[PDB]
DNA sequence: AAGGCCACTGGAGCCCATCTCCGGCAC
DNA sequence: TTGTGCCGGAGATGGGCTCCAGTGGCC
């Protein structure tokens, strides 16, 4: 599995909200605890010493393959910039609905 | 399969030799690395390959893909296979397989089988 | 007529089908590290990391 | 008896997607 | 900055994949 997939999977998953969580601004996310976030995806990879340091330079990673791309001005808040519309078959109003996204 | 550059790729293949030449082209005349892969639409770790090797050996083509070693044809067993064969040429595989635990250079696990003894007959 | 199995035994590929029943997510050396301790296969009958995923190919 | 035939194995090398270490740059 | 936060280069990893030498019942 892919970073950007491991994430969708999490922001598909209702009991994840406290550690990351979509914005509502269409394909937006934010990573709540940073750390946990670091922690779960090294523990699916099996890679023991995964932290937030690496799971960062993962997502830079991304910048320029336009998958994900990082918004200015705060932190830990990305955007999936894929067309995951395409992929999901759902529109972002129409999956935060599916997970009660506030 | 499409590779996060958007390259297709032939997952388990060598990347083409027409591409392999190109990486090494470009790299000659001062692309970074990084723009080689980028701009060719392979993973750097496969550009870093690319380069390394031949940097290191001269030639651009891949590693010997497939095949296997040998577990029962071991060179020992290769060679009192035909220590028997010189000595009699008529013995038949089966009893070739006979002496050969017969002296204990098999286990009833180690010992060839017919179609191998034959085979390695052929062979070598 | 070509050969039969010796590792990918009919209990071994129903075993491993079972594994990614549980947890898909499981990597190819995990399976036969149950497939070695439920002692399903002896450490001589256990597939290759290779066979497994030939198993999950198939 | 030996040879043709061929499903089955496992390790070889492959590219990929990171993992990891680290230098640059702005402040 | 003897630092922090962000960016991005490239050798190291190791996963599933295709290959294929080697093997052994069968006729």
């Amino acid at each position: 599995i892919q970073l950007w997939q491991f994430l969708l999977e999490l922001l598909t998953d209702k009991s994840c909200q406290s550690f990351i969580s979509w914005t509502g601004d269409g394909w937006e996310f934010k990573l709540s605890d940073p750390d946990e976030v670091a922690r779960r995806w090294g523990k699916r990879k099996n890679k023991p010493k995964m932290n937030y340091e690496k799971l960062s330079r993962g997502l830079r990673y991304y910048y320029d393959k336009n998958i994900i791309h990082k918004t200015a001005g705060k932190r830990y808040v990305y955007r999936f910039v894929c067309d995951l519309q395409s992929l999901l078959g759902y529109t972002p109003e129409e999956l935060h609905a599916m997970l009660d996204v506030k | 399969g499409v590779n996060q550059l958007g390259g297709v790729f032939v997952n388990g293949r060598p990347l083409p030799d027409v591409v392999r030449q190109r990486i090494v082209e470009l790299a000659h005349q001062g692309v970074r690395p990084c723009d080689i892969s980028r701009q060719l639409r392979v993973s750097h770790g496969c550009v870093s390959k690319i380069l390394g090797r031949y940097y290191e050996t001269g030639s651009i083509k891949p590693g010997v893909i497939g095949g296997s070693k040998p577990k029962v044809a071991t060179p020992k067993v290769v060679e009192k296979i035909a220590e028997y064969k010189r000595q009699n040429p008529t013995m038949f595989a089966w009893e070739i397989r006979d002496r050969l635990l017969a002296e204990r250079v098999c286990d009833n696990d180690t010992v060839p089988s017919v179609s191998s003894i034959n085979r390695i007959i052929r062979t070598k | 007529g070509g050969s039969k199995p010796k590792v990918a035994t009919p209990k071994v590929v129903e075993k491993i089908a079972e594994y990614k029943r549980q947890n898909p997510t499981m990597f190819a050396w995990e399976i036969r590290d149950r497939l070695l301790a439920e002692r399903v296969c002896d450490n001589d009958t256990v597939p290759s990391v290779s066979s497994i995923n030939r198993i999950i190919r198939t």
